[PDB]
RNA sequence: CGCGGGGUGGAGCAGCCUGGUAGCUCGUCGGGCUCAUAACCCGAAGGUCGUCGGUUCAAAUCCGGCCCCCGCAACCA
RNA sequence: AAAAUGUAAA
RNA sequence: ACGCGUUAAGCGCGCCGCCUGGGGAGUACGGCCGCAAGGCUGAAACUCAAAGGAAUUGACGGGGGCCCGCACAAGCGGUGGAGCAUGUGGUUUAAUUCGAAGCAACGCGAAGAACCUUACCAGGCCUUGACAUGCUAGGGAACCCGGGUGAAAGCCUGGGGUGCCCCGCGAGGGGAGCCCUAGCACAGGUGCUGCAUGGCCGUCGUCAGCUCGUGCCGUGAGGUGUUGGGUUAAGUCCCGCAACGAGCGCAACCCCCGCCGUUAGUUGCCAGCGGUUCGGCCGGGCACUCUAACGGGACUGCCCGCGAAAGCGGGAGGAAGGAGGGGACGACGUCUGGUCAGCAUGGCCCUUACGGCCUGGGCGACACACGUGCUACAAUGCCCACUACAAAGCGAUGCCACCCGGCAACGGGGAGCUAAUCGCAAAAAGGUGGGCCCAGUUCGGAUUGGGGUCUGCAACCCGACCCCAUGAAGCCGGAAUCGCUAGUAAUCGCGGAUCAGC
């Protein structure tokens, strides 16, 4: 669904939804920092690289949206509009304020010479100033999230290395160490995220057992 | 790489067919590999020896195989004892009627064959690689040669990046084919590693 | 399987077809000759040593 | 509500008046060049024209209404 | 008197 | 060091200005000046393990000069389009075994994948094993035999062969080569690592280059020689020289092809003859072709011209002339090249299993893409017959002239040959009359149908030929690209290596 491929070679970068059952917990344990050794095909001269990238699978994220305000804690508020007028303004209460208390924003309408169009024109600008508003609240932590978890610098960033030349991948955070290897990176990626879940809920237990 | 062996080269313009003897068409192929598996008996016992050459010809069944050492009291035995029981493992495992022929070197350090399988080992046992080639043909050629080139090949008692050097002196035409020259490998089977000694020696130009 | 083919490219077969070449001295199964007994290889390897007769390098 | 504007192969533009007429530029995929990439040269791929319903024998097109996009007055003494 | 580039390990 | 050198950067002295690692920075701040633009004076925090000066060695240049390469030019024939062949990517799948990656991976290791080969796959089995030295041993006994299960391998299973040192009155002899049966050393690995290696190759490149010795120059890395003039295919020479020589290379010596002869005189040959019985068959003869050893032949050796020398440029005669054409032959080195899977080899691993065996599938898969390649579009061509002319090779496993069966491949009958004797044997183009008349064709021969031969245990996957119906795309190929300078390209045929068969 995103995707920057990069001249040679990939994929620079890659946005893709998996759907599916269990999805998550049979890819939960991927993202982080994904170490590389071998000679790459931009070489020319038989020299190893350590090149490395970054895996952020994130789970799924229901939305949300009731239809609308609760107009029962809302303080609506007429009074004089303030400028230009006359007598057909300074009498005659056209401007409007309203007040979304739980929360605590506040719109006002002095807008238009009317009042109910005011009034709508308060209701649905707090429409956005509240629901389009939150909506930062959720990109934040999307954002803050997947930052830390995808974990920033690299070569340094643990977790997984792929070593072509000896063919032999590891996995440091549980100690699996086979070389076996490209087998995994044809797409048997059993021989390995296994071992990891079982280790994961070995220690799982000691935690309100311990 | 790309020079070829020297032997192959004047195969019937100088060296001679280490073994010499005519067969018929389903026949060849049968008094070969047996016969061939001679020198594998006697390479396993006579490099105790010095083991330069095997000259194994054939008459009908009738074998006789004549081989060249350095002092051959090594053949001799207890007086008359390996000489024997060598003939004795010779046709006893062809079932045809074989020899007892033997005869020696002149001089060894003549020999490149031989020359060789004194520094292979002579480096299995760890020694200085360098001044273990400078002396040998500097042996050489105080034995009265007319050149000389010696090779090592691998680990040279360390260094994983492997090389290859080597110290020569002396004329060495290989490309003249009308040269009489030598060579003979010879095989460094060290703790590390597996090297490889080449040697050769011009005695020649006949 | 090594070892436990060149020794069974020997014994006796099941039948006139699972017999086949198998260098005596290398052990090839691929290019090797009916007239030697031999693999491409082992073939040229001895020639160079004079060690297979009256074969001289050729030339015309 | 009210006036008027444009929605069309992934992006950006013609084709509407005058009713049978998918156009250009990128971009894309696939062939070359080059040690390699772009540049560059050579072929192809790709949309019921916002959407309901409309009139004609047919709708990009003529035609009414909400759905969008966009300038858009609304003077309120 | 034509034409851009080549990351990061001896 | 480069260089400076009475026009000092020499040897001296007097006096001023200035420097004390790179960046930060000629900045910021303060002061001074200026219309402004700016100028003068001029720090530090932080940061790095260097910045820099000359000089040597190479590489590189959209720098020069001098040569060369089928490099371009000149010319002829291709691929890229089609269909098939085979190879690789991809995808794929139970696996679709591994490796090769720009020239220098892609009809590559494969010079023979149905089983085999076989590493892959699935499922049946194996546990000191398919193989090697051995050990203690329940006991043996070469072993011909023989049975039920099952796809086989294997689990089980019933028969004694009653032999084998040396003496058992004897009723046990004990051992023994192999052997069965347990167990201790075990083997076994195509499992990883060519970036731990050997060996062998590939390549720039058969390029004309690379160096060493002493001497000499230079504080030194280093230079000199190897540079320069001519010259050649060439570091090939000749001259010249702070050089004199030396090694590795090129040439050269070696092999086919061209000329000539000595020799050899069948199983080949046939000019003359008897022949004649229709004739190289008989006698006949090595004279010629043939075969295969040993040889000569060319040396700028001869002449006009040019240079001092090397050498060059022309014809002369000669089969051949400045290297006559062709092969083999790959310098110190480079590419962290290819190969642990041919093999060897230090490590690391696997150990009722990565090892060991058989059955079947797969290595031949097809939404796609490039390599090498066969076959074509046709009239210089396609078809039917008559019909000549080769050459290197192959085989007493076999090569199969022959009659027979036939539409055929083939089949059954066999005569020779251990092969200069007998076979594969028609070499195709070509030649000669017919034949077609310009069309998706008597081109082209893909695709598919029905029926057959052949070899294998057996052609579903998955074989190669034979016969009859089927007769596709293709009407000369975009961009681009490829081979090749003389018996060469082009085009026609034939043989062999691996090989049951292909
Ligand atoms: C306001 N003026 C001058 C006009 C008159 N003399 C004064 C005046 O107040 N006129 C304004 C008075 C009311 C008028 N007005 C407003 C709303 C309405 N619904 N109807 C109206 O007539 O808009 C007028 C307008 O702008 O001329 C200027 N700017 N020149
Ligand atoms: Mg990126
Ligand atoms: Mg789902
Ligand atoms: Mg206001
Ligand atoms: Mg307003
Ligand atoms: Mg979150
Ligand atoms: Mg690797
Ligand atoms: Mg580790
Ligand atoms: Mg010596
Ligand atoms: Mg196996
Ligand atoms: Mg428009
Ligand atoms: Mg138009
Ligand atoms: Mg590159
Ligand atoms: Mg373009
Ligand atoms: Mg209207
Ligand atoms: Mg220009
Ligand atoms: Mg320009
Ligand atoms: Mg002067
Ligand atoms: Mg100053
Ligand atoms: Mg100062
Ligand atoms: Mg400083
Ligand atoms: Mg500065
Ligand atoms: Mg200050
Ligand atoms: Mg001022
Ligand atoms: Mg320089
Ligand atoms: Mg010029
Ligand atoms: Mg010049
Ligand atoms: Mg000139
Ligand atoms: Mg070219
Ligand atoms: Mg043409
Ligand atoms: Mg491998
Ligand atoms: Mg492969
Ligand atoms: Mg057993
Ligand atoms: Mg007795
Ligand atoms: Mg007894
Ligand atoms: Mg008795
Ligand atoms: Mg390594
Ligand atoms: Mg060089
Ligand atoms: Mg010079
Ligand atoms: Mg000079
Ligand atoms: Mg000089
Ligand atoms: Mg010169
Ligand atoms: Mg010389
Ligand atoms: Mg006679
Ligand atoms: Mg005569
Ligand atoms: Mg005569
Ligand atoms: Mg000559
Ligand atoms: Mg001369
Ligand atoms: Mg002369
Ligand atoms: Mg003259
Ligand atoms: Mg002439
Ligand atoms: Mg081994
Ligand atoms: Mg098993
Ligand atoms: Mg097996
Ligand atoms: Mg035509
Ligand atoms: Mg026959
Ligand atoms: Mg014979
Ligand atoms: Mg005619
Ligand atoms: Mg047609
Ligand atoms: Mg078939
Ligand atoms: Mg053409
Ligand atoms: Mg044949």
């Amino acid at each position: 669904m995103s995707a920057s491929e990069g001249e040679h070679g990939g994929y620079k970068e890659i946005i893709a939804k998996i759907s599916g059952d269990g999805v998550y917990g049979r890819l939960k344990f991927e993202s982080g920092g994904h170490r590389v050794q071998r000679v790459p095909a931009t070489e020319s001269q038989g020299r190893i690289h350590t090149s490395a990238c970054t895996v952020a699978v994130m789970p799924e994220l229901p939305d949300a949206e009731l239809p609308d305000i609760n107009p029962a804690d809302l303080r609506i508020d007429t009074f004089r509009s303030s400028g230009a007028g006359g007598q057909h303004v300074n009498t005659t209460d056209s401007a409007i304020r309203i007040t979304h208390l739980p929360t605590g924003i506040v719109v006002e309408c002095q807008d238009e010479r009317s009042q109910h169009k005011n009034k709508a024109k308060a209701l649905s600008v707090l429409g956005a100033r509240i629901h389009a508003a939150e909506m930062a609240k959720r990109q934040q932590a999307e954002a803050s999230t997947r930052r830390n978890l995808l974990g920033s610098g690299d070569r340094s960033d643990r977790n997984r290395t792929y070593n072509f030349p000896q063919g032999r991948v590891t996995d440091h955070r549980i100690n699996l160490t086979l070389y076996r290897l490209d087998e995994v990176m044809e797409g048997k990626l059993d021989m390995l995220i296994e071992p990891i879940i079982q280790e994961h809920q070995a220690d799982q237990l000691a935690a309100l057992s311990e | 790489g790309n020079k070829i062996h020297p032997i192959g080269f004047r195969l019937g313009i100088t060296r001679d067919w280490e073994s010499r003897w005519y067969a018929g068409k389903k026949q060849y192929r049968h008094l070969l590999l047996e016969d061939q598996r001679i020198r594998g008996l006697l390479e396993k016992e006579l490099y105790s020896a010095g083991l330069a050459r095997v000259d194994i010809e054939r008459a009908a069944d009738n074998v006789a195989v004549t081989v060249h050492v350095a002092k051959p009291g090594v053949v001799i035995g207890r007086g008359g004892e390996r000489i024997r029981v060598l003939r004795e493992e010779l046709a006893k495992l062809t079932g045809k009627n074989v020899a007892l022929n033997v005869q020696e070197v002149q001089n060894p350090n003549l020999s490149a064959p031989l020359v060789a399988q004194r520094v292979a080992e002579q480096i299995e046992r760890r020694f200085a690689v360098r001044r273990a080639i400078k002396q040998a043909v500097q042996r050489v050629m105080e034995s009265g040669a007319k050149g000389a080139k010696v090779i090592v090949s691998g680990r040279i008692g360390g260094a994983e990046q492997a090389r290859t050097e080597w110290a020569a002196q002396g004329r060495v035409p290989l490309h003249t084919l009308r040269a009489n020259i030598d060579y003979g490998f010879a095989l460094a089977r060290t703790t590390y590693g597996v090297l490889g000694v080449k040697a050769y020696i011009f005695l020649g130009e006949v | 399987a090594r070892k436990a083919l060149i020794e069974k490219a020997k014994r006796t077969p099941k039948f006139k077809v699972r017999a086949y070449t198998r260098c005596v001295r290398c052990g090839r199964a691929r290019s090797v000759y009916r007239f030697f007994g031999l693999c491409r290889i082992c073939l040229r390897e001895l020639a160079h040593k004079g060690q297979l007769p009256g074969v001289r390098k050729a030339s015309w």
